[PDB]
């Protein structure tokens, strides 16, 4: 399955309402993992299941879609919210990402 | 609590052979799903190997015939036979560990293994 | 279904004592009966409505008709002084009579 | 049965500021398995409950950070780090242990 | 056979218990077990009761979904879960035995052996 | 996950009702489902729980056999049955899930996800 991820260069100031996609070719409709990795540091689950979030994460991280669209919606930005943010296929055998959005706080 | 802590990789010629190491703490390595994930300098995550809690093994497209996954259940640690080293397999190697419907939940800090 | 047996009746030692037990259709059934002397696990002493298990007397005599279960005890002595229960099976549910105390003088 | 009692029945409090609500069982609430099968709940107002603390001590999927549950056997207190303007709304326990399941007359938390 | 019986004791409304009835004898095997309750000031109760083989299993009808009696013929005991202990259990059980194999021979017969009862209390 | 409550109204004093929970998003197969019931000002009261696969059917003493509950699931919905309904059942009915699936977590325990809620008014 190919999973891309758009756009790759994201820009915003603190505060502003952000929506990375990251959209399924075939469509899988249950299987995604939010992956925001802090530049050269270790990934982390931000949502499970593509709608649910995971447990220690900030309420202001949201995730949306099902069947072929999806989503990652972050309602408040901080000034710590850069990172590149990756999308998984869940329940797979290649566990195939996408390629990796890099939101900067601009 | 979960920590996971690797050693292994470092410069070695093309072609040649090494090992990795990820020892477990908190988690059983042997009935959990272990992957082995890769990231070449200037590029993202990229899935190598995972072998079950059974025991069955399962490696990348990219990686079969080349590298082979391990594990010891006296030291709760899990391994990777690194060998036939080609250039593209410059990277940094996280361990994770694999919960199907739920994501890579716990992590490793990686190890660079460079190729030359 | 439910078995009604009187509260308590009494009679003088040596005489012949007469304890019921009515029921809907209840010659249609098989009771058993017990007894139970005070402080004591019940004893069965009546099943089949004819039939007397052995260890008993032959002077525990009962007799099913009609909607009435009957026991018949000739020569009461002292130690029939004890709570009677008439039982019966219907639709698989063990269900108990009211349980008649008899006296002996 | 297990009559709950809550403590206090009102907690105004101004946001920003920490709070602290109990709630006693009659009975021992303790080790069914080795847990507290006590419950917090927090029922906004116009809107349906859903679980603050489970087992006494732990928090579901998704709570705010600021929640922490505390005690054992009779007493148990729930601990909310800083109060804000989200907050405001009836605070229920269950215990958990037998079927029949009580919940507290409920406490507010609002703002003054 | 021989029979004793254990586990009651004092709960509060609403507890758990679980009662048993042990054999001497492995005779146990072809006896349908009952279980029979009496009331501190009454008489008795039937509570439930169970086949030769454990597979025809009847409760009373202000009894089901609480309990729940088992049996194992090879380790010659009886036992009744004894969940939802409610305000009118508090009685003194007796396990006394049908004879009959099957639910369809129960009316051929009557419980002959009785164990010494065991006291249950439920009060709070 | 999504949990509409259907049915609900204004019903007879002494009449008959029966309420659906239909339930999405989550398996609901390995589940179990509780029944609470709210009276206007008056508190969460319980009313019900039920096994993975029915046949657990636990009642309060309030709903003792005038209460009934039932799933499908097939459909994966959640039924309640009424009878002889009194002026105290008039209350905004919530059907909840457990948090969980394995033992130990009570059928009639922790309450994960609850619905909206449907008001049912005894009243003439």
């Amino acid at each position: 399955i190919q999973l891309t991820q758009s756009p790759s260069f994201l820009s915003a100031s603190v505060g502003d309402r952000v929506t990375i996609t990251c959209r399924a070719s075939q469509g899988i409709s249950s299987d995604l993992a939010w992956y925001q990795q802090k530049p050269g540091k270790a990934p982390n689950l931000l949502i499970y299941a593509a709608s649910t979030l995971q447990s220690g994460v900030p309420s202001r991280f949201s995730g949306s879609g099902s069947g072929t669209d999806f989503t990652l919606t972050i309602s408040s930005l901080q000034p710590e919210d850069f990172a590149t943010y990756y999308c998984q296929q869940l329940n797979s055998d290649l566990y195939t990402f996408g390629q990796g959005t890099k939101l900067e706080i601009k | 609590e979960v920590q996971l802590v690797e050693s292994g990789g470092g410069l070695i010629q093309p072609g040649g052979s090494l090992r990795l190491s990820c020892a477990a703490s908190g988690i059983i390595v042997s009935s959990n799903y272990m992957t082995w994930v890769r990231q070449a300098p200037g590029k993202g995550l990229e899935w190598v190997s995972v072998i079950y809690s059974g025991g069955s093994t399962f490696y990348a497209d990219s990686v079969k015939g080349r590298f082979t996954i391990s594990r010891d259940k006296s030291k709760n640690t899990l391994y990777l036979q690194m060998s036939s080293l080609r250039a593209e397999d410059t990277a940094v190697y996280y361990c994770a560990r694999d919960l199907g419907p739920y994501g890579m939940d716990v992590w490793g800090q990686g190890t660079t293994v460079t190729v030359s | 279904y439910e078995l009604t047996q009187p509260p308590s009746v009494s009679v003088s030692p040596g005489q012949t004592a007469t304890i019921t037990c009515s029921g809907d259709k209840l010659g249609d059934k098989y009771a058993c009966w017990y007894q139970q002397r005070p402080g004591q696990s019940p004893v069965l002493v009546i099943y089949q409505d004819s039939k007397r298990p052995s260890g008993i007397p032959e002077r525990f005599s009962g007799s099913n008709s009609g909607n009435t279960a009957t026991l018949t005890i000739g020569g009461t002595q002292a130690m029939d002084e004890a709570a009677y229960f008439c039982q019966a099976w219907d639709s698989n549910t063990g269900v108990f009579g009211g349980g008649t105390k008899l006296t002996v003088l | 049965d297990i009559v709950m009692t809550q403590s206090p029945l009102s907690l105004p409090v101004t946001p920003g500021e920490p709070a602290s609500i109990s709630c006693r069982s009659s009975q021992s609430l303790l080790h069914s398995n080795g847990y507290l099968y006590l419950d917090w709940y927090l029922q906004k107002p116009g809107q349906s409950p859903q679980l603050l603390i489970y087992l006494g001590s732990n928090r579901a999927s998704g709570v705010p950070d600021r929640f922490s549950g505390s005690g054992s056997g009779t007493d148990f207190t729930l601990k909310i780090s800083r109060v804000e303007a989200e907050d405001v709304g009836v605070y229920y326990c269950m215990q958990a242990l037998q079927t029949p399941g009580t919940f507290g007359q409920g406490t507010r938390l609002e703002i003054k | 056979v021989q029979l004793v019986e254990s586990g009651g004791g004092l709960v509060k409304p609403g507890g758990s218990l679980r009662l048993s009835c042990a054999a001497s004898e492995f005779t146990f095997s072809s006896y349908s077990m009952n279980w029979v309750r009496q009331a501190p000031g009454k008489g008795l109760e039937w509570v439930s009761s169970i086949s030769s083989s454990g597979s025809q299993i009847y409760y009373a009808d202000s009894v089901k979904g609480r309990f729940t009696i088992s049996r194992d013929n090879a380790k010659k005991s009886l036992y009744l879960q004894m969940n939802s202990l409610r305000v009118e259990d508090t009685a003194v059980y007796y396990c006394a035995t049908n004879g009959g194999a099957h639910s369809s021979t129960w009316s051929f017969y009557g419980m002959d052996v009785w164990g010494q009862g065991t006291t249950v209390t439920v009060s709070s | 996950v999504q949990l509409l409550e259907s049915g609900g109204g204004v019903v007879q004093p002494g009449g008959s009702l029966r309420l659906s929970c239909a339930a999405s998003g989550f398996a609901f197969t390995t589940y179990a489902m509780n029944w609470v019931r709210q009276a206007p000002g008056r508190g969460l009261e319980w009313v019900s729980a039920i096994s993975d696969g029915g046949g657990s059917a636990y009642y309060a003493d309030s709903v003792k056999g005038r209460f009934t509950i039932s799933r499908d699931n097939s459909k994966n919905t959640l039924y309640l049955q009424m009878n002889s309904l009194r002026a105290e059942d008039t209350a905004v009915y919530y059907c909840a899930k457990t948090r969980g699936r394995g033992l130990y977590d009570y059928v009639w325990g922790s309450k994960d996800y609850w619905g909206q809620g449907t008001l049912v008014t005894v009243s003439s």
